[PDB]
């Protein structure tokens, strides 16, 4: 029922890094991010747009579980986002869908403006694995932490790679 | 647990020639005073990654280099750091082989093809061509004897014949290798299976057949040929018969493609050795009396290391390795090898055996093998939608306005395919 935290700043307004954001993937600094599929998009009554995606992954920590487990492949991803551009937030909650009852990798992002105005942008993201067998490891679990480690700023680089654009 | 300090243990295939492996160790511990350990676990290739993510399993791990991209991208290997002088004494096509995201994750030993090896006193002629085997085999049936013998179980021995027509793994251009597009169920690839396939079909080969059924017989003068690699030579060395290694033969007119191995030598990340790894690999493994330790025990191939290929690729028997892995392809080292090799391991045994035809076999090995975005077939429509809304979203919405979407249309369109795509799967 572990953690791993950051906040990283983009130097650039919300808006382009939301809109980045939004057409994230797949992209050159991410190829273990296969594609993105929109399942369904509302608006709510507060005026905030809600995207269920699935993605399709490759070697995140659900295929170091296989290590351990002994054969397999294809991880999924089930997110829902919610950008409200009143409020100037976006939020993203994310778990794996497939080899789960394993394991359960549960993260989330907020994307909003620098509190201190300078036109930048400032994420603030966790990652939670929890497990059932609750072996895991030192070890196991910081080879764990880096590789959650590694697409958290393979997804920032994304965003650049894409508001370069 | 954790590894060891103080100790080199190594894994190596129970295939090679370990005892003189161990005896390389040796060397090392009348010298160094380091005991090193030389096992051979079964299914060494799967039960590395099962331990070595748990900070266990051996220091130093040998297998041919198409296994450890996989082990890289789980940051299961340490990057390895010789010096340029030592990285010169080692063809750089090998190196080519162990560098993962323009890093090196291991010391390439040797390089490793398929060759055809035939009994000359029951064959003094091998055929030049797979299509001829079958006749091969109804003339020297009737003497008691069979054409060919050479283990079914490994994808590894009938993909040269696969490949020759024109199967592949995955698509190589660019420098990537394209992990998406998959030849294993072209037509050169349903013929070459077919073949084999028809090969069992016909009496003429047998599916149950394994390494060492294979190896037995063709050693004990009981069948007229059979496929493998260097390793092997030390036992029809020390068998009566005598022996030709040989380019391997042509199917359709095509030679056969065999897939590229290069035994490399893998340091663990979890290994609190690696520097007494480096010392064994570096300065006693890659020297002659290293490598020739190894060699005398089963054969190696075309080592890595020139100075001792020079005496090596002397020997006819290299020569004809070195043919066939020049009609084949390097292995690649990408992560998806696995599921390459597993879904071709399962295609060929469950055509050989009955449970799948052909075309069901390599269906089901073309998407297991693939890697696929499950919305792949409408990345079309994606990309039309995708357009609209980021239009949409960027100008409607995002600065404020109102206006329900304007894309709804393609969505719904879109959404079909997609919902039409998770049903075929789950
Ligand atoms: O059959 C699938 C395996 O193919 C190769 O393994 C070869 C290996 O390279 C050779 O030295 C060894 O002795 O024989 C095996 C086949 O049994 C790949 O290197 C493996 O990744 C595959 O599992």
């Amino acid at each position: 029922m572990k953690i791993w935290s950051s906040e990283h700043v983009f130097g650039h307004p919300w808006d382009t890094v939301i809109q980045a954001a939004m057409r994230k993937y797949p992209n050159p600094m991410n190829p273990s991010v296969l594609g993105v599929d929109v399942l369904q998009r509302r608006v709510d009554g507060r005026g905030r747009l809600h995207s269920l995606e699935l993605l399709s992954t490759e070697w995140g920590l659900p295929s170091l579980v296989r290590a351990i487990l002994g054969t397999s492949t294809l991880t999924y991803i089930r997110e829902h986002s919610v950008v409200d551009p009143v409020e100037k937030k976006m939020e993203l909650c994310s778990t794996n869908i497939t080899l789960t009852n394993l394991v359960s990798v549960n993260e989330r992002l907020v994307y909003t403006p620098h509190p201190e105005n300078p036109e930048m942008t400032v994420l603030t993201q966790e990652a939670i694995i929890t497990v059932k067998g609750i072996s895991l490891g030192s070890y196991l679990e910081s080879l764990m932490a880096n590789t959650i480690s590694s697409n958290a700023k393979k997804g920032w680089a994304a965003i650049e790679w894409i508001i370069e654009h | 647990m954790k590894i060891e300090e103080g100790k080199l243990v190594i894994w190596i295939n129970g295939d090679k020639g370990y005892n003189g492996l161990a005896e390389v160790g040796k060397k090392f511990e009348k010298d160094t005073g380091i005991k090193v350990t030389v096992e051979h676990p079964d299914k060494l290739e799967e039960k590395f990654p099962q331990v070595a993510a748990t900070g266990d399993g051996p220091d130093i791990i040998f297998w041919a280099h198409d296994r450890f991209g996989g082990y890289a991208q789980s940051g299961l290997l340490a990057e390895i750091t010789p010096a340029a002088a030592f990285q010169d004494k080692l063809y750089p096509f090998t190196w080519d082989a162990v560098r993962y995201n323009g890093k090196l994750i291991a010391y390439p030993i040797a390089v490793e093809a398929l060759s055809l090896i035939y009994n000359k006193d029951l064959l003094p002629n091998p055929p030049k061509t797979w299509e001829e085997i079958p006749a091969l085999d109804k003339e020297l049936k009737a003497k008691g004897k069979s054409a060919l013998m050479f283990n079914l179980q490994e994808p590894y021995f009938t993909w040269p014949l696969i490949a020759a027509d024109g199967g592949y793994a995955f698509k190589y251009a660019a420098g990537k290798y394209d992990i998406k597009d998959v030849g294993v169920d072209n037509a050169g690839a349903k013929a070459g299976l077919t073949f084999l396939v028809d090969l069992i079909k016909n009496k003429h080969m047998n599916a149950d057949t394994d390494y060492s059924i294979a190896e037995a017989a063709f050693n004990k003068g009981e069948t007229a040929m059979t496929i493998n690699g260097p390793w092997a030579w030390s036992n029809i060395d020390t068998s009566a018969v005598n022996y030709g290694v040989t380019v391997l033969p042509t199917f359709k007119g095509q030679p056969s493609k065999p897939f590229v191995g290069v035994l490399s030598a893998g340091i663990n990340a979890a290994s609190p050795n690696k520097e007494l790894a480096k010392e064994f690999l570096e300065n006693y493994l890659l020297t002659d009396e290293g490598l020739e330790a190894v060699n005398k025990d089963k054969p190696l191939g075309a080592v890595a290391l020139k100075s001792y290929e020079e005496e090596l690729a002397k020997d006819p028997r290299i020569a004809a390795t070195m043919e066939n892995a020049q009609k084949g392809e390097i292995m690649p080292n990408i992560p998806q090898m696995s599921a390459f090799w597993y879904a071709v391991r399962t295609a060929v045994i469950n055509a050989a055996s009955g449970r799948q035809t052909v075309d069901a076999a390599l269906a089901a090995a073309q998407t297991n093998a693939a890697a696929n975005s499950v919305g792949e077939a409408c990345t079309d429509m994606k990309r039309e939608y995708d357009q609209c809304f980021n239009r949409w979203f960027a100008e409607k919405f995002l600065k404020g306005d109102s206006s329900g979407d304007p894309c709804t249309d393609l969505f719904k369109r879109y959404q079909q395919c997609v919902q039409k795509a998770i049903k075929e799967k789950e």
